[PDB]
RNA sequence: UAGCGGCGAGCGAACGGGGAGCAGCCCAGAGCCUGAAUCAGUGUGUGUGUUAGUGGAAGCGUCUGGAAAGGCGCGCGAUACAGGGUGACAGCCCCGUACACAAAAAUGCACAUGCUGUGAGCUCGAUGAGUAGGGCGGGACACGUGGUAUCCUGUCUGAAUAUGGGGGGACCAUCCUCCAAGGCUAAAUACUCCUGACUGACCGAUAGUGAACCAGUACCGUGAGGGAAAGGCGAAAAGAACCCCGGCGAGGGGAGUGAAAAAGAACCUGAAACCGUGUACGUACAAGCAGUGGGAGCACGCUUAGGCGUGUGACUGCGUACCUUUUGUAUAAUGGGUCAGCGACUUAUAUUCUGUAGCAAGGUUAACCGAAUAGGGGAGCCGAAGGGAAACCGAGUCUUAACU
């Protein structure tokens, strides 16, 4: 059955062969246009670039700065909460269940919905609605 | 995978070749020529196509309006009786009967003098 | 469901899933596809004007002549030195899912079965590493073209059916489909199917 | 090799939810003496990328 | 066959100024 | 990514995680015990490899043909249908291949056993000074002197020594960690002038190395240096005895060889431009992109005796090449003497969108392992939660003392 494989409609397109006869459709520099930049070989703007007036990027200002304890905190879904261990949840086995990653230090717990089975937490941050959530399915908080 | 492009060429040219066959000099042994004479032999054939039928007609509308004359009645008056008259035979037909049949033609302006009188 | 079998007639059992789902013709030809490119070895290379020999001397100076401005002897539109676009030796594997080439076999699988294409026999062996013994136990059998899919590898086997072509003989793991589509019958044994179920899963 | 992200842009907008971006006014930063209290205000808080340069932006930062 | 090696510098042209 | 940067163009890590591969020791010193291990340099023996090789299965009959390996019919071997040659395509005609064997001699590697040289172990002690560090000038570090740590150096200075010293990104204190200024060290990695084997959705003589033919040759240049063109008769030379014209020629005509001599060495096939001979038609009173539409006559073929086909084309209507570039070209704007061959949107790695396929709140692995396109490997990446400069907050968040 070899020579009665055939693929999907509409799975290829052949791709557009440029320079190549008049009924092709874009022959002649292939759909470039006339002189320019565009038409050159190897022509081209650099990114950003707006004909000399002064980028964007350019024009506003810098702001802000990066925070290292961003990067090393993470939040947890309510929902792969109860995923990690039975029903016991602690810093540690986290990196084991590679839901947070390996480098992050910081957790904490966010309402994500879709939890049954009770959980407990020790050492995480369960703000209001995973702390309603848990504490109706059975779970507790303590430091 | 190198792709030979020699034999296709030589397909293409001799086709081009061969519908130039017949025209003068290089027109008909160069390719680089031929294929100048080849297209713009096909735009007179197309214009051609429609210049025909506009020589064709005024030929025949000289030939009633020689037969007109010659049997006493101008052709604008001629092809007012026919109308008048309701006749729908082209000039085609109306060239052809005045060549061959003379008492035909002479039948069909008599007719017209009669619708325009 | 329940595979036929031709001798011994006994009942076998199979996960319907991996054997009776629908025969999905495009994840087929894209793995086949796969298959084939990653079989290439892409040793092809040639040679761009920088690298064609030579020299970078004008032939001629560039203004004045009555001739066409050249820059070197190794430019493309020059005899003896050119390709403007050079090959390099490249790999064209492709990436398949795994659960693409899984789900590609289960489809081929149930083809197979439908179109009576695949055989489930007991143990198919020869009591010497004789081609002839091999031959004669296929030809009562009325197969030409058929895959000895066994459950182990056994050297009287394989020497058997090695000088010929038409008879291939492949362990479980060592499957493509490439070769189980090719070639026209497959006979399968009982320990070759149970482990196809299990690592298919 | 990869795309270089162009580190002017990238510390200029941040991505947002539904893939705008946001930056800070260019008119805030010196000679504030003459510009009235209403204009300062109203340049403080954060814009969004108009759609026009928005095409520009994205391409600057493909990784954000 | 060897193509032309020396071409001579053309002539001067007519001062068209 | 963090960072560096006329904060422009651009450059761009580390920590840490997953793999490949793993190995640690000596001197700055005395004593006790003394081949005490591990090595290096050389013998003998064992195993294996390399430098010559050997055996190696199995087909005949008919048809076409110059000749079969092909067609048709019936057989045989195969741990040998990988390849090459053989008068067309050979598992069984030959060389080989699978497979099983062989080295007098010279050598590589892995072991055992000797000789020579250097050398364990224990105790105690020592523990690398014009150095670290500093001032000035430069360099390397992703890090351009910037708040700039760290290393290196030209120049000028200059400690402590273990109750001591160095680092932890200005710096200080507290803590943690390590011990510089003396050396050696296999494997994981990089490359291929050279030799062997095998492979190719690589080329097939203007391609492929510049060079398929005694090519880096002829040839060019004072020299450094540059640098071509040129493959093919046939199965086998059987390469044309002999006769005739001709200048004891060239070249040709017969004969002869061959399946074929318009395969005759100027040799397979033999295209186009270009140059000729023959036949048919037109052309010496007629003006121009040379054609197209109409169309008489003529010369050849058909069936019918009416015309259709082919070639030519008197005469007549219309009609100022092609490409490029331009508001615009027959333009007296550019390009082309013609033919043949070659000649220009590719490739790698990322990102975005569309189509299609798989799976689905999940999706997918990279390196690597792997008798290996399988299967392992989930490190990692993307996504489901965003807001804010950030801490932080969280289906909310920021702004603000606080928001109708």
């Amino acid at each position: 059955r070899l020579n009665t494989l055939s693929p999907a409609e509409g799975s290829k397109k052949a791709g557009k062969r440029l320079g190549r006869g008049i009924g092709s459709g874009l022959g002649k520099t292939g759909g470039r246009g006339h002189k320019g930049q565009k038409s050159r070989s190897g022509g081209g703007v650099r990114r950003g670039f707006e004909g000399g007036q002064m980028p964007l990027y350019r024009r506003l200002p810098k702001f802000g700065f990066t925070s290292r304890k961003a990067a090393i905190t993470a939040e947890i879904r309510l929902s792969d909460l109860a995923k990690v261990e039975g029903g016991v949840v602690d810093l540690n086995t986290l990196k084991a269940a590679n839901i947070i990653g390996i480098q992050i230090e910081f957790a904490k717990v966010i309402l994500a919905g879709e939890v049954t089975t009770p959980v407990t937490v020790r050492g995480l941050r369960v703000t209001k609605g995973a702390r309603a959530a848990i504490e109706a399915a059975g779970g507790k908080i303590e430091e | 995978a190198r792709v030979k492009r020699g034999v296709i060429a030589r397909a293409r040219h001799k086709k081009i070749l061969k519908q130039a066959k017949g025209y003068y000099g290089a027109r008909s042994r160069v390719y680089r020529v031929a294929f100048q004479a080849v297209i713009k032999a096909g735009q007179y054939a197309y214009r051609d196509r429609r210049q025909r039928k506009r020589q064709f007609r005024q030929l025949w509308i000289a030939r009633i309006n020689a037969a007109a004359r010659q049997n006493g009645i101008s052709y604008s008056k001629f092809i007012n009786g026919l109308k008048k008259a309701s006749v729908e035979i082209d000039r085609k037909i109306l060239a052809d009967i005045a060549v061959f049949d003379k008492v035909a033609f002479t039948a069909l302006v008599e007719k017209a003098k009669a619708a325009l009188a | 469901m329940e595979l036929v079998l031709k001798d011994a007639q006994s009942a076998l059992t199979v996960s319907e899933t991996t054997f009776g789902r629908d025969f999905n013709e495009a994840l087929v030809h894209q793995v086949v596809v796969a298959y084939a490119a990653g079989a290439r070895q892409g040793t092809r290379a040639q040679k761009t004007r920088a690298e064609v020999t030579g020299s970078g001397k004008k032939p001629w100076r560039q203004k004045g002549t009555g001739r066409a401005r050249s820059g070197s002897i190794k430019s493309p539109i020059w005899r003896s030195g050119g390709v403007t676009f050079a090959a390099r030796p490249q790999d064209h594997s492709q990436k398949v899912n795994k659960k693409m080439y899984r789900g590609a076999l289960k489809s081929i699988l149930s083809e197979l079965v439908r179109q009576d294409r695949l055989i489930v026999v007991e143990k198919f062996s020869v009591e010497a590493p004789k081609t002839k013994l091999l031959a004669q136990k296929l030809k009562d059998m009325a197969l030409e073209d058929v895959l000895i899919i066994t459950g182990e590898l056994d050297e009287n086997l394989f020497l058997a059916a090695r000088n010929l072509h038409k008879v291939d003989v492949r362990d479980a793991t060592g499957i493509d489909p490439v070769s189980l589509i090719a070639f026209d019958k497959v006979v399968m044994t009982a320990d070759a199917v149970k482990q196809v179920e299990e690592m298919l899963a | 090799p990869k795309i270089k992200t162009v580190r002017g842009a990238a510390k200029r907008f941040k991505k947002t939810g539904k893939g705008g971006f946001k930056h800070k006014h260019a008119n805030l930063r010196h000679i504030l003496t003459k510009k009235a209290t209403k204009r300062k205000r109203h340049l403080r808080p954060k814009a969004m990328v108009s759609k026009g340069d928005l095409g520009l932006v994205i391409a600057c930062l493909p990784y954000a | 066959n060897n193509r032309p090696v020396y071409i001579p510098r053309p002539r001067p042209p007519h001062p068209r100024l």
